[PDB]
RNA sequence: GGGCCACGGAAACCGCGCGCGGUGAUCAAUGAGCCGCGUUCGCUCCCGUGGCCCACAA
RNA sequence: GAGCGCGGUUU
């Protein structure tokens, strides 16, 4: 798997992540696509960055992990960018997605940040 | 899968006794990084988007270069092999321009045609063609995959052939029409898709690795010696005592040849090398390979473009 | 973009597995580059760690 | 006289295309539409200015 | 100046 993927994420962990982006869409606030996602991180608006593992070319997102660490923002890997797009409410893929305001997936996201804390 | 640049040449020996002095000149891998660049060529993998001209302009500003030129222009949407000569090597693009190219194209049919019809009709474009007016040669066409209206194929052509035009004419021959939806140049003369083919990101990142970290490795590999740009030309190798004369505008007389390729005919474009395989100059042959070999006097090559600096080799005359 | 290439064999294909070698294919074209290179600083950071610098 | 090398042989605006910034879309989020700013290398003949040589390779 | 390699108007 790609070099920009810096740890292994268990099915369950990455499954919660899609639920988070799911629920944050219709009750909270998200941004979708690597450009909006990267603006969100550099403006310090992003709570959790979700990055898809199947991005080709890597360079599209390879800058996101180092960026997030600089800014001290949690990020996680979901397996597929097709389903990451579907979860953000679009019929097209999404290489990356930021959750800006958690909404009802408020606790769900506190947890996800915990599990990734360890994975580092 | 064969272009005329691929033909193998025989080396004929004129002076078996000729040796080279290792204190003179700089073979490609004995060059300080700064000199490597001055006489370097980039095998760039152009990205889709920018024109070839813009791409080169970025390279100049980002590497802080005075001069640079590309070989065969690639269209904005096309990717692949774009050779970029730097600095004092810039004029070698003139050696690259006449040489043949190879592409991988994606053709889209405007109607349905059987896979066997397609393959058979494309087969017929091998050989000469003429496009809108002039004549151009197609060395080979290979259909890799057909997926309904999408036809993926490789093509080898003479310099000048427009792939758009060609795909259009194939569309007419099939009747339903066709357009090119994707193009990538995979070879341009001595430049090919190999480990030397470097993208812009890799290129500018390697530059910083060297300029801002003291790491020289990665950027050195990014630059090829200008000699690379001449791998496909017939060569004549000269004795050390003629090298300085020739960088000084002297024509190359027969007594200074140590070794040459066979096949050279008068008028031919030839690369003049030293016995260390540094490139001295480009020239036009005044003699055939056999004439240069049997004679003991006369001008064998008119020297026209001099690349090597005058002080690499001593003034032995 | 539809043109893909086997990293192992060098084969050009539209499929996600090399029909020759069986390897997974990657898109043939290089990523777009910007003269401004907004995130170069961070891509390089990633890249140093990849090349063991 | 000849050869080689260097510099020169125009400049400002518009459109297209592309890049960035902004916004961020009823199958282009690997970025649509709209807005603003950017943006196209050189080569070969000849002519001028200047520099280095005149070297059948010892 | 004349060619080979982005379309339209200005002295
Ligand atoms: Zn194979």
């Amino acid at each position: 798997k790609p070099s920009y993927v810096k740890f292994e994420v268990p099915k369950e962990l990455a499954e919660k992540a899609l639920q988070a982006v799911e629920i944050a869409r219709d009750t909270g606030k998200i941004r979708k696509g690597t450009n909006e996602t990267t603006k969100a991180v550099e403006r310090g608006q992003a709570k959790l960055v979700i990055i898809a593992e199947d991005v080709d070319p890597e360079e599209i997102v390879a800058h996101l992990p180092p960026l997030c660490e600089e800014k001290e923002i949690p990020y996680i890997y979901v397996p597929s960018k097709k389903e990451l797009g579907a979860a953000a409410g679009i019929e097209v893929a999404a290489a990356s997605v930021a959750i800006i305001e958690p909404g009802k997936a408020r606790d769900l996201v506190e947890e996800i940040a915990m599990k990734v804390k360890e994975l580092m | 899968r064969i272009l005329p640049a691929d033909i193998k040449r025989e080396v004929l020996i004129k002076d078996e006794n000729a040796e080279t002095n290792p204190d003179w000149g700089f073979p490609p891998e004995k060059r300080p990084i700064e000199m490597h660049i001055q006489f370097g060529v980039i095998n760039l993998d152009k990205p889709p988007g920018p024109t070839s001209h813009e791409v080169v302009a970025w390279i100049k500003k980002i590497l802080n270069l005075e001069k640079a030129g590309h070989g065969g222009t690639l269209d904005p949407k096309v990717s692949g092999v774009l050779p970029v000569a730097l600095e004092k090597a810039t004029r070698v693009v003139q050696a690259l321009l006449p040489a043949g190219k190879e592409y991988v194209a994606l053709m889209h049919l405007h109607g349905d045609v059987p896979e066997d019809k397609i393959i058979q009709v494309m087969k017929e474009f091998e050989g000469e063609i003429i496009q809108r007016l002039r004549t151009r040669k197609v060395y080979y066409i290979e259909v890799l995959e057909i997926e309904g209206r999408d036809v993926l194929f490789r093509v080898g052509v003479e310099a000048g052939t427009y792939i758009r035009s060609l795909i259009h004419h194939i569309g007419l021959a099939l009747g339903v029409g066709a357009h090119m939806s994707e193009l990538r140049r995979t070879r341009s003369g001595p430049f090919k898709e190999d480990e030397t083919l470097i993208t812009l990101h890799d290129l500018v990142d390697y530059y910083y690795f060297w300029k801002e970290d003291g790491i020289e490795e990665y950027f050195r590999k990014a630059i090829q010696p200008m000699e690379k740009a001449v791998e496909h030309l017939p060569k004549v190798w000269i004795k050390d005592s003629a090298v300085a004369a020739v960088t000084h505008g002297a024509d190359l007389a027969v007594p200074g040849i140590a070794k040459l390729h066979a096949g050279i005919k008068r008028g031919d474009l030839v690369a003049i090398m030293t016995l260390k395989d540094e490139l001295v100059a480009l020239g036009k042959a005044m003699m055939t390979s056999q004439e240069m070999l049997e004679k003991t006097k006369g001008i064998a090559v008119d020297v026209e473009k001099v690349f090597m600096p005058r002080d690499w080799y001593p003034k032995l005359w | 973009f539809r043109i893909r290439k086997c990293p192992k064999c060098g084969r050009y294909t539209l499929k996600e597995v090399c029909p020759v070698c069986g390897e997974k294919t990657k898109v043939a074209h290089p990523p777009r580059f910007s003269p401004e290179d907004p995130y170069g600083e961070y891509r390089r950071r990633w890249k140093r760690e990849v090349l063991g610098i």
